[PDB]
């Protein structure tokens, strides 16, 4: 019947917060290496909707 | 250029967030106790 005291909220909160932040970096840094694609084939069809 | 920026970030952001992670399971938390006393 334990319950979190600030300490672990706050630790709990700054280290989710930081995992974000390094992702959001990594979204960041590809922006160099990525392949971009002729961007074709758009569409779904009709025997797929059905 | 925002390259030698993200480069520190993603990593100064990604060993403190594995770092603060490990010890969440040791942090102090609070119980609460009950005792049953007699006669009442």
């Amino acid at each position: 019947i334990t319950s979190p005291t600030l300490l672990k909220t706050a630790v709990m909160v700054l280290g989710l917060a930081c995992v974000i932040g390094s992702i959001v970096a990594l979204a960041l840094l590809d922006r160099g290496w990525r392949r971009r694609p002729p961007r074709t084939r758009g569409r779904a069809g009709l025997w797929t909707w059905i | 250029e925002p390259s030698r920026i993200a480069r520190l970030i993603a990593v100064v952001a990604g060993i403190a967030g594995v770092l603060l992670c490990g010890l969440v399971p040791l942090l102090p938390v609070e119980e609460t106790t009950a005792t049953v006393l007699w006669p009442q």
